[PDB]
Formats: C-alpha cells, structure tokens, sequence
C-alpha cells in the first residue's frame, strides 16, 4: 500500500489485493485494511473514509480503521 | 423480359378513358390496362430522405468510475461531496448506523452519500434520425407491360408534376401527392458490435423519448439521466457500494421485436411504409406494333405452358420460329364453345420481337388457351 | 471492550431460572440478563455451506456462426439443412414468394429454412449452487456483556450440542436447532467483466429453473433451448438473415433489483437470511469479582457520559484514578427520591481492570446517574 | 471473390465487401453478386444459393444471381 497526503490535510491510502488484512504506519498511528474486494489501482474504484476508533473501542461495520492517526482515507481500483 | 417484375409481387392490383387516379403502396405495384393503349405497370419504389436530422442519443451500458463516500455522525447534518453539483456524476443519500465503533459520541442513523462519474462505454450507443416532409424524396417507377424499359420519376412535397418518354409507347404523365407524422418518425440505429443485428427500426417520436436510459445530444459532454443505468449498494457505517444495472442491449432488442426493420443505404434513410396517390395521363400512350404482320399459327412452342400468376391470371411463354416481327395470335374458348373468344389480354397486343410473355384473364370453368394453332387445357378456379 | 458489538445492533432483544431458549437471527444478537450470573451477548453469526453442488448454468449473450439458408421451389416439398437434426443449432422453416424471376416452375411459396450455430460468448454465463441441508454449517458466538472474550461454536444438523468456556465465567451450554428449503435455495453469479456488479444473489429454484435463457450443465457440448436469443429475419426468394436478441445482463439484472444479494468468502456459500433457535444453559456460569473491594466513590471521570444505546437503555463510560481492580459503585434515583434506586443493570457486576462500560435501564421520567459520587441528569422516553 | 467445387457438384463464390456489385466468371457461366452487407470472412457468416436465372428472364428478390452454370452458392463473413 501507498500513503499520500493531501493539500487539506487528509491521507489517502492506496491499497491493492495484496494488502488485504495487513496493518500500515500512517504517520505516528497505525491502519488495518480489511477490505476483501480489492483489486489492482484504475478508474473502476472507491474511496472512503478509514474511520478513526477511540482507544479502548472495539471498531463496528467498518473494514478499514485507524488507531492515532486522524483524516485518513482509503482507496482502491477492482480490476485483474 | 417485358415487365415481369409486377407478375411476381404479392400485392398487385389492376386498374382498367383518358387520366387513372392510383394509390400506389411500397411493395405494392399497379398494372394499368387500357383499351387502344400499351399497359403500364406503375409502383412506388422509394420513399428516404438524405441526411436527416439527428435527434438524442442513448447509452446502453454505461462505463462507472471514481466511487466516492462521504459520512456524517448522528446531529452532524447532511453528508456532501463536490461530485452532488457536478455535471455526469449520479450521487444517492442514505443513513447508516452508527455508534462509538465508528467514530460517532452518539448511537443513531448518520447521514451518508455515495457518487459516481458515469460515462458511456464505446460502441454501446443507440442513435436516431427524425424525418422532414420538406426533404422526403419519393421514386415512382413506371415499366411497359408488354411481355418483350424501366423509367424513374422522383417527387418532392414541391415538384409534384413529371413527364416520362416509354421509348416507342409514347409518354405517360404522373401527377403524384405524399400522405403519416414524419416530425414525429425516427430511424432508430445502434452501434456495431461483434454481433449481427438489424442495419435500423423506424419508431414513433414519442415511444423514442420515453426510452428509460441516459441521454444526450451529439457534443454534449455528459448523459442527463444517468441514474437510469447505477444500482446502490445497502450502505455500512461510511461505505456504499455503487453497482452498474449493466448493457441494456437484450432489453432495447425484446422492445424491438416485432417492430420493423428499416433500409439505410448510403446517406439514403428509407421509410418502411408508406403510399403516395398518383394521377396517371395516358392521353400521349401509344400502341406499337400498328404495321406488323399476323404471326405464322404453326411455328410456336410452349417455352412455358399456361400457368397460375398468382393474381387470377394466366401467364406463359411462347417460342417463335417464322419471320420476326410479328403480332401473335391468341385467343381462348369455354369448353363447349368454339366460336366464341373469353380471353382478357394484361398483355394486348403481344408481339415476337427479333430476339414472347403473355398474360390473360379468363372465365371460371374448363377453357382451351390458343397461341396461334399451339393449344392447351386450362381450368379457371 | 467487553461486548459492545451487541450495544451497535438494529435488531437487539433482552431476555432475562436455568436454561433460556433463544431464537438467533442472521445480523441480530440477544443479550441475556440473569440474576447472580454474567450477561452473555448470543447471536448467529453465519449460515454456510463449503463447496456446494451447481446447478445448470445459463448464457447471456449468444456467439452465433455458421449461418446457412435452403429454399425449395412450390410443390417440391420441405426446404432440408442437416443442421436440422444436429446439437448446437437454431433453426426456422418459412416460407418464401417463388417464380421464374427465381428458378422455379411456379409463381407461390415455396419451402425456406434458415439454421445458424450457438455458442456462447465468453464470460457471459450465470451460474448457480444449490444448498444441502445435511452438509450447511452454522455459527453461533458468544461473548460476556461485562464491559471490561468471544467464543465460536459451529453447528451443523448432526452435531446439536456444545459447551463453551467463557474463561472466568465458567461455562455455557448450547443446544440449537436450524430452520426454509435449502434444496429449492440457489445462489447466483455472473462471470466477472469489467463493470462492477454485485457478487451473488440468494434466488428461489424454481425462479431460477424458469430463466428464459439457453441452459446447459458444466461440461455438455452444446446448449438447450438456444433459440431463446435467436431472431429469425423475413424470407427472400431464397436468403433469409439470422440476428442476435443481444446481451442479457441488463434483461437480468432489472428482474435481481430487490432480491438480497448474498456473500462468497472464498469456498463458503453465505445464507443471506435464517435462524436458528437454541438452547442456552447458565447453570454453569459463575460472576467474576465475589473478592474485589468497592471502587472508591470520589475517582470516577466520565469518558463518556449517559447516552441512549438506541435499545431504550443507557450506556455511559468511566475513567478511574484509584486502586484496581473494584468493583464499580453504581445507582440511579427518580428525581424526587433520593433514597430509591430505579437503576436495571444490563452489565451487573461493573468493574475496573488494570487497563469502564456500563449500561442500565431506567424507568420513564427525570432520574439522576450516580456512578460513585459522578452525577448526571438523564430523562428517560 | 474466389471459387471452389465442392465434392458433391456444387460450387462455393466466396466474397468480400470489395465483390459487391460485380460480375465473376463461374466454370462456362457468369454469376453476379450485389449483396450490400459483405465483410471480411469470418465465423459471422451467411451462405445461400446464388440462384441461376433462366434465358430470357429477369431477376426477382435475389442479390446473387447466375447464368449458364447450375449448382453455385455464395458465402461471406461479416467482420471488419
């Protein structure tokens, strides 16, 4: 996976099928990718945000969260 | 030959004095008969337009990109992305539950909005072009009847009258009138793919504009009713899937069938149906053959005996040996009478020509065809 | 944590004595309540099959070849192809307008037949899996609602029973039972192209039987019933034009908009809907703390204060400064009665750990949350 | 466009889009193609009788057509 981050402050992971169930460094925290229907990068995409969860918070209907790192983004074509 | 095109369509009438008002169909012909005058087999062969206007175009299968989602917290108000006030973008708003898992002080629904760019795949295009009766070019075709040629007259809404020469018959006027909405006719194409397909359909104006699929005129830079073709995905806490309804081909071809298939060739776009009402002068007709001697009774041959036309009529073809030019001999009998003749010539003054084809009406019940002394049974359903 | 998985759920029942028969809805939990025992949160967490049997597969857009036409004149009988009689072939008898223009005898219809090849195009099937009852596979998880864990017992129609060791908790016995007609339940797919669609749709057998498509099983040479995307053009003396009715993915996905789209996790076969209704033993389960000391009143920090869980109880989370671990002092009056406590823990011993979440239910009206010497004023709906 | 007999006393004119309108020489006849749809040759094909015409008669609903050679057919791909 790549980081990158944008003019407004915000960070965009882009991610591809190899990255499924890893944990990244993103700045001083960490993101687990979760998402099982990632391909390699093209126009066919989604991008969302990879929500942030609160020490001590168990995260819920989300396959992508980050742990001390905030505005975080993720993104991902579905082609191959 | 001699006009045997008319003796081999389905949709022939006989009109039988000086003017003859006819409604002439595409696929349809007339053969005109008339006493002391060659017969005529008139049809319309044509009505097109070249060039015409195109109309709207549709998309058949649209081509997805750049999914985008955006969420906000229970009490946070509406979810935005740019995408919303953009050009060929279809967006959809939704809630999504939300808590203390995902990043919310609250437990509740959450506003969340997904958009995507929607584009047309190549080649997967539905186009159409819409008739002007100012520019309809119909061809009325007009052939001696004679059985030993073919003229063309074409019409506007403006150059109703013409004149043609029919050689040594003389000429034969055409006073020609076009009659439904042709601003509201559409020739409806779709782009070429690997599969075989009809070249076009001609459709109604109004069912065209209904089509429930993007849309847009030729330049434009995106399709207006783009949603027509996205399918939403149940939304989770800050995704939203966005799917395709996919190639709408197989649904436009089921609507289609049945409908019927037009003819473009070239730049010509041809109508599939329609009539035109003509006024035929046949006052400058005249006969030839008024210096050739009777044909020898004794030198034919059935090249092809009596049959059926199809049309209540009699055709044949005869084989002559004797001194040519000459005017055959025929007649025909009821059985039971020789004296008198019940032959009705289409065909009226049949002639062997220097390198043949008559044509007859007869009575119901057993008759004898007589082409000079060569003789045939023939009954008369 | 300590099981706020259950605390997020749309669909959340309570249920609070030995044994506690429970029905387990897929995307649903029960949290059960028992006097002198832990809560347990208990909920279905899949319903399975590995490798399911396929079903028939069908074909969505048709690759069409080998087109070839046969005519016979009037009163010679059937126009014959050998493709007729062959696999793999769609064919049409018609019949067609005939006369010496065309080399027959007779001017009438005469025999036309038209046969043309059909395969399929690649990646352009929809496949199906049917369900077995005897080989499905169903996931229950259990986890202690404590608020400071979760254990799996897969079931199948065989194996019934199960005891789960909730570490500290002691242990809890489970004896479920399944509940629609798995063999009459196929799941669909679509071979992947480049539009993005969803993955599966769970469908009815017999919906799925009466696809109006070409069939075939994995394997067979040809297809059955290809003429479903055939259109067969009009008869010429002796050319008849043979076309595709298109792709039907769009046909298909218009009738899949509504019907639940299902999950494939690798060689698992996902049950979009079903329950299971089990028995739950508490016999067994012991409360953890019988020797922790008070938590001292004056070192709580609300984390988060009192708010709705959505589920008509309150959820809240402390911070705590002093000795650990303790046992959470917790209590709650109707505003007015200081003395009276209204509090209805959900979690029922609350307690620190060395390195917070409690939940209570409330009568209706204002009330005042103690947890220690930590206030807040709460008006239950 | 190209000949070939077959085995069984016919013979197969196969044509191209740069065949149509044109008139080939077919053993001791002549036979005339004005199919409007030809391509190059391929799978998407079609092939019918290229109906002989007898002396002295015209053609009617035909777009292949023959004199003094009996037995012919025409075949043509789609593509292109």
């Amino acid at each position: 996976a790549t980081v990158r981050k944008e003019r407004d402050g915000s960070t965009v992971i882009r991610a591809e099928g190899k990255d499924a169930a890893t944990q990244v460094r993103v700045e001083n925290g960490t993101c687990v990718i979760l998402a099982t229907d990632m391909g390699s990068w093209c126009d066919d995409s989604l991008s969302y945000e990879c929500v942030t969860i609160d020490q001590g918070e168990e995260p819920v209907d989300v396959d992508c969260f980050c742990r001390n790192v905030d505005g975080v983004y993720l993104e991902y074509g579905r082609c191959g | 030959g001699g006009g045997s095109r008319c003796t081999h369509l389905e949709n022939r009438d006989f009109v039988t004095t000086t003017r003859v008002t006819l409604v002439l169909e595409l696929g349809g012909c007339v053969t005109i008969t008339a006493e002391g005058k060659p017969s005529m087999d008139v049809w319309l062969d044509a009505i097109y337009q070249e060039n015409p206007a195109k109309t709207r175009e549709y998309c058949l299968h649209a081509k997805l990109s750049d999914t985008k989602v955006a969420a906000r917290c229970p009490t946070m108000g509406p979810a935005t992305l740019a995408e919303e006030h953009q050009g060929g973008t279809v967006c959809k708003r939704d809630q999504s539950d939300r808590g203390w898992g995902n990043h919310c002080g609250l437990f509740g629904k959450g506003s969340i909005v997904a958009c995507v760019k929607a584009a047309c795949e190549a080649k997967k295009k539905a186009t159409g072009h819409v008739y002007d009766a100012n520019k309809i070019v119909y061809t009325v075709k007009v052939e001696p009847h004679t059985g030993d040629g073919r003229k063309t007259a074409s019409f506007t809404i403006s150059s109703e009258k013409t004149i043609l020469t029919m050689g040594e018959y003389g000429d034969v006027s055409l006073l020609c009138r076009v009659a439904v909405d042709l601003a509201q006719t559409v020739i409806l194409e779709l782009d070429k793919t690997v599969e075989h397909l009809p070249t076009a359909w001609q459709v109604h104006r109004d069912w065209f504009n209904d089509l429930a699929l993007p849309w847009k005129h030729e330049g434009a830079q995106n399709w207006n009713n783009a949603e027509r073709l996205v399918e939403f995905g149940a939304p989770h806490a800050v995704k939203m899937d966005v799917y395709n309804l996919g190639d709408q081909t197989g649904v436009l071809l089921k609507a289609l069938a049945g409908v019927p298939v037009a003819h473009i060739e070239g730049t010509k776009y041809h109508l599939k149906s329609g009539h035109v009402t003509c006024e035929v002068g046949l006052e400058k007709l005249k006969m030839k053959g008024l210096t050739y001697t009777m044909c020898d009774k004794t030198k034919f041959t059935w090249k092809r005996a009596p049959t059926d036309s199809g049309h209540d009529t009699v055709v044949m073809e005869v084989t002559f040996s004797g001194t040519k030019p000459c005017r055959i001999p025929v007649r025909a009998v009821a059985h039971g009478s020789p004296d008198v003749n019940v032959a009705m010539l289409i065909t009226p003054n049949p002639t062997i020509e220097n390198n043949g084809f008559i044509e007859m009406q007869l009575p119901p019940g057993d008759n004898i065809i007589y082409v000079g002394e060569l003789s045939h049974q023939w009954f008369q359903k």
